[PDB]
């Protein structure tokens, strides 16, 4: 392999790394649902500031 | 005429100042990485693209990407490599033809990565920028000085290639956060003109005329853009003494 | 997926695009045309659809866009123009809005390619802000794209003049069957042009169309005045590099706003 191929700052807890990643890919994504009454996976309207129609 | 005017320089200097990265994210939001841990994966990084053979965007557009995520959330020690093998994953897509492979990044960190905590990392950090991906490059401004300058194709070509080389020193510094791409790119272009003291410069346009005028169409004083010159060439000569 | 919409005190549209994803990431298509609708509401330009957000949701990735919502398109509001039609300091406002929008997409290296009076959406407030762009109707079609040739910003302007003529007519300027019919439905006014004029790597060579003379163009939009009418032609000109700009247009001292 070649020389830019190295490990910089040690192991990496890959198990708590996909835990922390899925966390927060979350997080957004409720912040988001929570900010547009609209939750995206779900694609369907909630309730609150804005009164969501269909055309 | 609009050459007169350049209605187009002007939106390049507004849009320069969305995707700007905070001073103090060291001291205000990084917990576990220092000033001294940037500067090592920036180089891993900088030798990646140069490996890769990467356009000369991505490298410095990575960076950008870099600053911008330190800027909004702390990030562990461990995972510096994966933020900046991502940040190279999506500056890739933005100015390549055919981008880096997820898989061959996970290779230049010595497998410490795996593909899937790649990608899921991309959704992060685009999610994080908020999809402000275009951002301004130095290369940009590069290449609108270089259309103003009344010099030979040839003597363009040094001045670009020597100007990149500039740019991609300025992007592993922590000292250049606060330049905005416009700075960095035309102290690069006036210290290329100088030629990197091989030869006294032979340019159609003059030196003085050149930095008065990179001086009023990116709004400084003339003595500012000399000491970000100065600042370039001390760059060149710590990174030479690395040896 | 399925349109929705909001309001509070404004409106805001939806738009829901799933992506293939898997192979490496997001596609390269996908970053960088949100990135560039990304970087246009930086600067904020009134005459221009305002993208509010954008939302990826991860297998299966879907990334939804928000946008800003208007109700009134061009045609509705033509369509509710007063009986005699608008008045012409109204058309010039709009035609103001118009070339200041697609203005500024061009400065952002972005073609319409597709303009045509249900794209142009006005408030209610009258403020005219272009919609769909970076992401059958042949009438709207510049010469080059209706040629299959090389065609860049300039075919928008030539569709800003078939809608110019349109809201001084209130019915479309050339309305033909195929690309060859509305090049020939083209060629009533600007007659036939001449040979090098005419590019290659075309799909119709110029023998397919009898020998033509231009017509006189308040003909065709009479209500118009004299000075507009050059400007028509500079719109609707053949040749692409010969066609008038955007700021060009807004330059003409038709479009200038007296007092």
């Amino acid at each position: 392999k070649p020389s830019a191929c190295r490990n910089l700052f040690g192991p990496v807890d890959h198990e708590e790394l996909t835990r922390d990643l899925e966390k927060h890919c979350r997080d957004m994504e409720e912040a988001s649902q929570r900010k547009w009454n609209f939750d995206f996976q779900n694609h369907k309207p909630l309730e609150g500031k804005e009164e969501w129609q269909e055309v | 005429a609009n050459l007169l005017n350049d209605r187009v320089l002007r939106a390049m200097l507004k849009a320069e100042e969305t995707c700007a990265p905070s001073v103090s994210y060291f001291k205000c939001v990084q917990k576990e990485v220092l000033p001294s841990m940037r500067k090592i994966v920036a180089t891993w990084m900088l030798e990646v693209c140069e490996e890769q053979k990467c356009e000369e965007e991505v490298f410095p557009l990575a960076m950008n990407y870099l600053d911008r995520f330190l800027s909004l959330e702390p990030v562990k020690k461990s995972r510096l490599q994966l933020l900046g093998a991502t940040c190279m994953f999506v500056a890739s897509k933005m100015k390549e033809t055919i981008p880096l492979t997820a898989e061959k990044l996970c290779i230049y960190t010595d497998n410490s990565i795996r593909p899937e905590e790649l990608l899921q990392m991309e959704l992060l950090l685009v999610n994080k920028l908020k999809w402000n991906l275009a951002a301004m490059t130095p290369h940009d401004f590069i290449e609108h000085f270089l259309s103003k300058m009344p010099e030979a194709e040839e003597n363009k070509q040094i001045i670009r290639k020597h100007a990149q080389t500039f740019v991609a020193l300025c992007a592993t510094d922590v000292k250049f956060i606060s330049n905005p791409p416009s700075m960095v790119a035309a102290g690069s272009v006036v210290a290329a003109v100088q030629g990197l003291n091989l030869r006294s410069p032979n340019n159609f346009l003059s030196y003085y005329r050149l930095t008065r005028f990179l001086s009023r169409v990116i709004k400084c004083d003339p003595d500012c853009l000399r000491a970000c010159q100065e600042q370039i060439e001390a760059l060149l000569e710590s990174s030479l003494r690395q040896a | 997926g399925t349109v929705y919409k909001a309001r509070d005190g404004h409106f805001v549209a939806l738009k829901s695009v799933r992506v293939p994803n898997g192979e490496e990431g997001l596609p390269i298509s996908t970053v960088r045309e949100v990135a560039l609708l990304r970087r246009l509401e930086a600067f904020e330009h009134p005459n221009v659809v305002r993208l509010m957000d954008v939302c990826a949701t991860s297998r299966e990735i879907k990334v939804t866009l928000v946008f800003e919502h208007v109700d009134q398109d061009l045609r509705t509001y033509l369509d509710k123009a007063p009986p005699p039609g608008l008045p012409a300091e109204t058309i010039k406002d709009l035609m103001r809005q118009f070339l200041r929008g697609l203005d500024f997409l061009h400065a952002n290296c972005i073609v319409h390619r597709d303009l045509k009076p249900e794209n142009i959406l006005v408030t209610s407030g009258g403020t005219v802000k272009l919609a769909d762009f970076g992401l059958v109707t042949l009438w709207y079609r510049a010469p080059e794209v209706l040629l299959q040739s090389t065609y860049a910003t300039p075919v928008d302007m030539w569709s800003v003049g078939c809608i110019f003529a349109e809201m001084f007519r209130r019915k479309p300027l050339f309305c033909g069957n195929s690309e060859a019919d509305q090049l020939g439905k083209i060629f009533d006014l600007i007659g036939l042009p001449p040979e090098d004029d005419w590019p290659r790597d075309v799909s119709l060579p110029r023998g397919a169309f009898p020998p033509r003379g231009p017509r006189p163009v308040q003909s065709v939009v009479p209500e118009m005045e004299e000075s507009g009418a050059q400007l028509l032609l500079e719109m609707l000109t053949f040749n692409p590099h010969k066609r008038i700009s955007a700021f060009r247009a807004l330059q003409h001292s038709y479009l200038h706003k007296d007092e």
